[PDB]
């Protein structure tokens, strides 16, 4: 069990590509909420066992209820990543 | 005194720099268009950037550090032979004669602009006025840059000046008197 932050660093990357590129806008954003799990697990890592429960209170239970709130009642149109798009860039 | 430069490497350093620049601008350009646009139209659709980067830094950097080797002192007119250098493959892009004459007097000149305030764009220390000696000087000494005299010594004046026009290494009355 020496490989912990190693593990979270990888999974925070993944985590990530997964983020920028989904289908619908709201699959994008349950990867937001597992991206901020994987902060908390970091953090409890570290030895701050406090501020990972700070982060589930606040970053997940009212800014992702907010936006997960914002994106059910307004609509919103996305393409997604096409190849054609994206490798310009 | 000075020592001559390495033309060949400043030449093939600036040719680097002067490559990664090109692609950093062509991928730049890429990125911020419209249109259908795939991996490889980074170098069919460029807009010919890699050839004015690489040609502008091979040129400067070559006829700088020439002109420095050929005259074999340091000042703001190897940058002005270097911006001629420059302007002339900045200008050639345009297909016109009058225009590149054009690009490669006017470049020439505000690189020599440049390069006789110092060839920097920020501050030199020392040769500043805030941290020189300023003022009258308290004694008499020679009088550096940015000090001020009452009197200046008539020797440098003959030195720096001549021995010509109204200018005498004695005055006209005491070279003229009755004994
Ligand atoms: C007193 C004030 C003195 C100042 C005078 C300067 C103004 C001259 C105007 C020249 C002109 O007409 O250009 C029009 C021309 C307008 O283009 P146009 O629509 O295609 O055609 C105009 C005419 O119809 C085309 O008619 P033409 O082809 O028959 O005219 C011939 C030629 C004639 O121009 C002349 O003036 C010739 C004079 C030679 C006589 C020498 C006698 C010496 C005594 O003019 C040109 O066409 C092009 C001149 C090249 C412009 C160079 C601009 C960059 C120079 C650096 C400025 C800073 O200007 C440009 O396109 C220049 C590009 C725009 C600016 C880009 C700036 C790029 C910066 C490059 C790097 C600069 C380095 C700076 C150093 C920094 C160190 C880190
Ligand atoms: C080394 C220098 C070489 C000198 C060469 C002369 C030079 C540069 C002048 C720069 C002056 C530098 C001044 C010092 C610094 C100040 C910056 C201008 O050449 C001009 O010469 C004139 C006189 O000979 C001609 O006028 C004539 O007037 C009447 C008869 O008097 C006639 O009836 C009338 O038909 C003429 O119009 C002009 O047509 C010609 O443009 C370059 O000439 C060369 O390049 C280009 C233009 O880059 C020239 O024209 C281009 O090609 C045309 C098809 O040829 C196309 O149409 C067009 O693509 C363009 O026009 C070329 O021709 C060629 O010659
Ligand atoms: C439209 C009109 C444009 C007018 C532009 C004129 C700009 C001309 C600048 C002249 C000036 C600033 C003075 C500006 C004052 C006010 C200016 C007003 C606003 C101007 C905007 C910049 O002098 C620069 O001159 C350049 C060439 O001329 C040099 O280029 C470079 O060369 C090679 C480097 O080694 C590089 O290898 C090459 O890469 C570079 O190219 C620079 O190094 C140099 O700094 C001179 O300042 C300097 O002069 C010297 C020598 O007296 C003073 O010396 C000291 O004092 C005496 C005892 O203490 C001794 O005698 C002296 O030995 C001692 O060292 C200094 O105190 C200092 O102050
Ligand atoms: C060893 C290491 C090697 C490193 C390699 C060297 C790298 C140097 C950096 C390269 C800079 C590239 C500039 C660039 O990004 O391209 C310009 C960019 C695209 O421009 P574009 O789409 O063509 O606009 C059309 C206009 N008609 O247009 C832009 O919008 C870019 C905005 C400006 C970019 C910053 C400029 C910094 C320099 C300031 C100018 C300096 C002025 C000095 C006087
Ligand atoms: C920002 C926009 C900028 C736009 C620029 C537009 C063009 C500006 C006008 C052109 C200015 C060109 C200046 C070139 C000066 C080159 C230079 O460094 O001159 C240094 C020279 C002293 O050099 P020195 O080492 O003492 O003697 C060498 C003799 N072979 O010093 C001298 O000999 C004096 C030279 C006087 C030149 C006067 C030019 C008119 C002002």
């Amino acid at each position: 069990t020496y490989y912990f932050i190693e593990i979270t660093i990888f999974l925070a990357i993944l985590c990530t590509i997964f983020i920028i590129s989904a289908k619908n806008p709201m699959v994008s954003i349950l990867y937001m909420i597992a991206l901020f799990v994987i902060a908390a697990m970091y953090l409890y890592l570290i030895g701050l066992g406090i501020f990972s429960l700070l982060y589930i209170m606040i970053y997940i239970g009212a800014i992702a209820v907010l936006f997960l709130f914002i994106i059910t009642l307004l609509d919103i149109n996305s393409t997604e990543l096409s190849v054609k798009s994206n490798i310009r860039d | 005194h000075f020592h001559p430069y390495n033309t060949l490497g400043l030449a093939t350093q600036s040719a680097m720099v002067g490559l990664g620049a090109g692609v950093v601008a062509a991928a730049a350009r890429n990125s911020l268009a419209t249109g259908p646009r795939n991996i490889l139209t980074t170098f069919s659709k460029s807009g010919g950037v890699v050839t004015i980067f690489t040609g502008a830094s091979i040129a400067y950097v070559f006829t700088y550090c020439s002109a420095a080797n050929l005259r074999e002192r340091k000042d703001g007119w190897n940058h002005m032979w270097a911006g001629a250098a420059t302007g002339a493959v900045l200008g050639a892009r345009t297909k016109l004669v009058p225009a590149f004459i054009g690009w490669t007097v006017l470049c020439g000149a505000a690189c020599g602009l440049f390069g006789w305030t110092g060839a920097r764009f920020n501050a030199d220390r020392k040769a500043s006025l805030e941290q020189s000696p300023k003022g009258f000087v308290q004694e008499d000494a020679h009088q550096t840059f940015w000090e001020v005299v009452h009197r200046r010594p008539l020797s440098l004046t003959v030195e720096q000046l001549g021995e010509g026009r109204g200018i005498n290494a004695v005055p006209i009355a005491t070279a003229t008197e009755a004994p």
